[PDB]
């Protein structure tokens, strides 16, 4: 037997191995290829439960370069470098979230 | 999913 | 008829309509009529129109008191079944002045309440059943519905998972809660009572509830991911069950069971009212569903029960699992699950769906798999279910080797990776062992889990 | 066992208990289990009681916090099936901690729930159970019983008479008020709702209930008898399920009637409970019991629906008409009927009854007969009901050529003549048709009515 | 009169009063009638006032029974409209024993019960009424008040700056409170639900509530400033409407909406005297009042309508813009907004304002700004409505090139230098633009706010 | 439209949608619009369609977070009132 | 588009940039002219939304000259340099404050 | 009836 | 405001 | 007596 | 009345 | 305790 070590988690992806570029990558591409809308959210580490994260500019309405969705990640950790960041994508026909996931783990 | 594929569509 | 002749009369003479053209707030029901030899097939027909409906077995003159012309259910097709020469569809209309509003007891009452004891058939099998959307409106439906039980829950991008706790019986509210504490801190979102527990003398219910939300908040601490159990408030009488109901959402409770064939449509409706007037999701136990719906023959399919439900009221619905299912009833199943989930459901009868079903904006529910399943369905379950589904493994979590927390990680693991390979475009059903045996690399607690049960 | 190891194991080894003498607190369940060829009787068996009651599919360490030889259900007894076989009877004894006190849901659900859908059995029928004192004591009942409510009624020596209002559907509530009235004038102790009628837009509940009650009062003046009318309070929620219950009580109704299992066990127990503290009469319809009870293969036999009925709550329950069973079945009929009736009824397997069945002190419940019968039957149904019996005549009353008043009175004069018969020591059932030809004599209404429908 | 005389009668001999001096006491309207030729000044007159009163088409004995001298409302005063010789001004006395004390709705109905109905009339306009001051301390008025919100919301110095989110609809309860986090961390004070937005399938008031709260909450710290967002309590009844205004209490929302004229004047009233039991600031919004207030021939003058709402309740009153309106329409806006806010509004012919209305300690309620308005209107708002006032920019914030948090920083931007402007004696709307451009130069919020939007 | 793009747009161009047929669930609303000289018919039409349902004065980016195709209600059809020319009948669906 | 920074405000004016001597005492004379009492109010940063802040000794009832306001504005800022220091009007025809506005932010 | 046939008896 | 401009004033 | 002798007369 | 002109009629 | 011993065993 083996004992279970406890550590906060990150909702989805969050129990498999952290995510490197090509993983990512794939995510944001399938996101687009259902037509969701790509967003960027991020918040202090102590507020990760809080329903309203920090919306990082507006979701990126109509984007198809995942590129430019990575290049705004960066952009948003350069800015709050201790926060965790998160990406969305914005499903308008089930006004949900079509995925989530934390690409960024903070502090 | 909801509005995607509705009667109306 | 304007006079009064008394007497015994044939049913096809004014049950039978085959030039009748249903309206669009007729209440459509689809009957597979297994009748004795001997018997016509109209007057089969004709005879469960009038019996479902405004029909006597004898000439009534209070008949001449109203226009049965209106009122009357009415045949209107005869089809065979394809491959079954005993049997064949009747289709049967009835106006929505027939039924009370928002009452899905009345509804199903009228349709299956004497005309299964006919000596006329050996077998009578409601199939389908087209609610209108204008009867759809007056019924409240789910509390929430999939959207916003993913808001309040602040859950995307994955199937929820569950586990049951087991021993079904026999654990203490303390016990219980440790059960409930280990899976929610190992990974799963939700745990739940079983069918079975109400309260009992080795469990009351004030002390689970007690000890399960202990439970429910301290994993959610030490996760930082929301969780929940589902408290069965399933209870003797009305008044038991909004007690227990009340008591969950006064502890902070997100999410209660019921169960709505045992515990009974009134109680349901009730309690999915009540949930959405308080906040608190309702998860449907589906028990004595295979009495009802197993055979083939007599009964009522499990679509029709699933209309039912989304039109009473619940934000989960059990739905088994499909991996025991044969190709053949693999089709039917992904068949209610369209209408459990989805808005408008066209004809389609390979899949069994006798009527287009339109459920205008009524949200749709959670489909929920469970039974005897492990690590290596995940594959399967998350292609045949998708996102909006919550996979319960009550054995296959507290009977991993290293027990509770272990066990929901390695369920934890298995769906991620099942779902990012899904995400890449991977045909995860073909690949499953694959996808498992590499995440089961990056997780000790998934690799014993694949060693403990077979693929 | 005293270790964990996990894996799964099989039934046999832990839930067949051939050696078992069951306690006298035990819950006796009797399955005739169809199973699949190739599947073990002992692991059939083993497999029903651990799925009913404490097993999983797969071992749980959580087993060890608590004593499963206390707690588990166990199969003790195999026995053949005379004539068939493909089946064998299951005997499983449950310990009466597994239950919740006083609630017939939680034992139905806990025998019902999830057995009925292996895939080891091609069908499984739930044919008796065994309610210990101990459990019987903790449930409510009848409200009134058999007793209570002839002293209520000011009714003795015969069978009570009722009548349906026809059609099932489409009456305004004046004109519901009229039959109601003409056919209680009449000589009807009763008349009901039908089970369909329930608040609809041609007839809302609450103008139905006044003008029935009016219809009621005025007929009781006229005669010199007391009359009532089984108001129904099936609703969509409990809410409304008492709303009208307390609208009855109010405007002086002596007697309200449910739908218990299209209602369900939980809003039925509540009423019964209800109506015990407020002292209405309860009648109790049993739609969709043909769904459930039918198939011989696989469902739950109506006699297990009977108890549940009786230990839930009704003074009235619908037993459907022996006259159309054919001689195997009229049997089983007499057998629930005891069941219905008597205080202890003891184990007879010619009349499908398994167990011993002691009620104690619990009060009896009315069988009621009804369907397509008229006064031609009337001999058969005193014959075989007996006086604490209700014989509801809609069709038959409705359908007189001179209308309710004279239909009722037919009926009326048809079961006195049969009941003095009886009195006087005469085979009413094979002298039926002198009876009635002599009693016709002086009642020109039973004359026609004769005439009508045919011997 | 002392005589019953059965018959049609003239209204001037009774209703015609030029002699009468109005007491204190009496309730004051002013109609503009323009009367079909034909019909005589005084008679139109006095037949306005009659029907609006104690009068009768035809004379009746009832008359004769009470004091018609003391009841009867009176035309006293018959004026010429300046430039409009088709219509004149009737000046009506009603004694204020002819209303219920603190009703809103009984002085409403009858003064424009029926009398705009006519044939007499091609248009009737109630331009002005005044309330005494007896009467005015009968009804419950502001819940707070401008003084009391201030010291509340510890809000000082400065307008307030709201927003309207956008959509209208459509969005749901996550990405709602999304948009009302970014606008209020932004700057702005408050937020508001759209007039439409009440409890919707793709957005449920409570899931609305909850998010919104969070939202307000999470930017109230980030910014150190309080916050608030409208929660709209709008509702099918009053008990759904008081049900959501409880659970905005619950969660600690300090403001709520309310639409007074489609809502009602019954349920604005009730709403407002809630407001104040529980301390809860109310913001109301004026939907349909173009439909009533626009015709300036027939109508109902929205001075008026501004009255009711501050005797009815409301802490903030949607009064559009002036911007748009024309210089003959600017002053008559200006007066009511001294209706609005001041204790004592003088009477001015050339404001509208027929009457002195002395609101004695009645507070004073929040003027509201809000319609197409941006960045460049700011100098000219903060000039016409001064400090106590609300302006909500909409489309003005969340139609910001870099979202909502930009576009509420760049009002607030514009809005404190017009302010410090303002202090500083500067002619604010003269140089609108130097201020606007010189603030520019420290926000480029402000910047490209002042480039997407033209001047 | 899939992109935010801000500023003021004209009503027609998403709220008069000649070619729609009405559901059986739609709300139809027939109003008798008596314009200002100088204003279009569709225009007028579709601006009243869209204040009473989901428009706004000026473009919002919260439109692109829900399917306004669906939620909209549009103007369908315009008809001349007999003997007054001055106004028409705009027909709007909810 | 630009990313909106959140950062704790301070009411009215707060979002302008920070006064200098002539603004404040602009807004000063302002309230003098409206026949407002000035006073002073300071707390502790974190008491920041609390309803009662700490009243530097009385309002300064009739005073018409800004020079003496401005002095006691320093003269509280010495007393407690840590605290927020605000700047209110009473108007005791409305028995409310004209105007408010932080003059120190604290800390 | 009820007393007369128990199991008593 | 409020007291400023009463009617007694 | 009430309305006989008001304020008004 | 009622039902005689219903919309199926 | 409990149920170690009960009637039963």
């Amino acid at each position: 037997m083996q004992d279970y070590k406890q550590s906060l988690k990150y909702e989805t992806f969050s129990y498999l191995p952290p995510m490197n570029a090509e993983r990512i990558r794939a995510q944001i591409k399938y996101a687009i290829a259902q037509g969701w809308s790509p967003g960027i959210e991020h918040v202090e580490v102590k507020n990760s439960m809080n329903q309203y994260w920090y919306m990082w500019k507006l979701p990126f309405f109509g984007e198809q370069n995942v590129d430019n969705v990575l290049a705004e990640i960066e952009a948003c950790r350069s800015a709050y470098p201790t926060h965790q960041v998160k990406l969305v994508a914005y499903d308008n026909y089930a006004q949900s979230l079509g995925l989530a996931f934390v690409v960024y783990r903070g502090n | 999913p909801r509005l995607d594929l509705i009667e109306q569509a | 008829v304007k006079k009064y002749s008394a007497g015994v009369k044939e049913y096809r003479q004014t049950y039978w309509m085959p030039e009748y053209t249903p309206l669009d707030s007729d209440i459509l029901a689809c009957f597979k009529i297994t009748p004795q030899p001997g018997v016509d097939r109209e007057e089969a027909a004709a005879a469960v129109a009038a019996e479902s409906s405004t029909g006597t077995w004898t000439t009534v003159w209070t008949d001449l008191l109203t226009d049965m012309d209106y009122y009357k259910g009415r045949a209107y097709r005869i089809e065979d079944v394809p491959g079954d020469d005993a049997a064949f569809y009747a289709f049967i209309a009835y106006p929505i002045d027939l039924f009370e509003e928002g009452s899905v007891v009345n509804v199903f009452t009228s349709l299956v309440g004497n005309v299964f004891g006919f000596k006329a058939v050996r077998g009578l099998r409601l199939e389908d059943v087209r609610f209108p959307l204008a009867y759809v409106k007056t019924c409240g439906g789910p509390p929430h519905g999939i959207q916003v039980e993913r808001d309040k829950m602040n859950k995307y991008g994955r199937p929820l998972l569950g586990c049951t706790i087991k021993p079904k019986l026999g654990l203490s509210a303390k016990n219980y809660g440790r059960a409930v504490y280990e899976c929610l801190r190992g990974g799963l979102d939700f745990t739940k009572d079983d069918e079975n527990i109400n309260s009992q003398p080795f469990m009351r219910w004030r002390d689970r509830f007690l000890f399960v939300q202990d439970a429910t908040e301290t994993a959610e601490a030490q996760t930082g991911e929301r969780k929940g159990h589902y408290l069965n408030v399933t209870a003797p009488t009305p008044e038991e069950m909004y007690k227990r109901a009340e008591f969950a959402k006064e502890i902070g409770a997100p999410i209660i069971m019921h169960d709505y064939i045992t515990g009974g449509f009134t109680a349901n409706t009730g309690l999915a009212k009540w949930c959405q007037d308080n906040g608190v999701l309702l998860h449907i136990h589906r028990a004595m569903h295979a009495v009802i719906d197993r055979n083939p023959n007599h009964g009522i399919h499990f679509r029709v029960l699933t209309k039912i439900l989304r039109l009473s009221g619940g934000d989960h619905l059990h739905t088994g699992t499909v991996v025991g299912k044969l190709e053949g009833d693999r089709a039917s199943t992904l068949g209610w699950i369209d209408l459990l989930r989805e808005s408008f459901i066209p004809e389609d009868r390979s899949r069994g769906i006798f009527f287009d079903q339109d459920w205008g904006s009524m949200p749709g529910v959670f489909a929920v798999a469970s039974g005897g399943i492990h690590v290596w369905h995940m594959p399967a379950l998350v292609n045949i279910f998708g996102d909006d589904s919550v996979l319960q493994f009550g054995g296959g979590t507290l009977g991993h080797p290293w027990g509770n927390a272990a066990g929901a990680a390695a369920n934890r693991v298995a769906l991620e990776a099942c779902v990012e390979a899904r995400n890449q475009g991977r045909d995860i059903e073909k690949e499953g062992k694959e996808i498992l045996t590499a995440a089961a690399q990056h997780s000790p607690e998934l690799k014993i889990a694949m060693e403990t049960w077979k693929e």
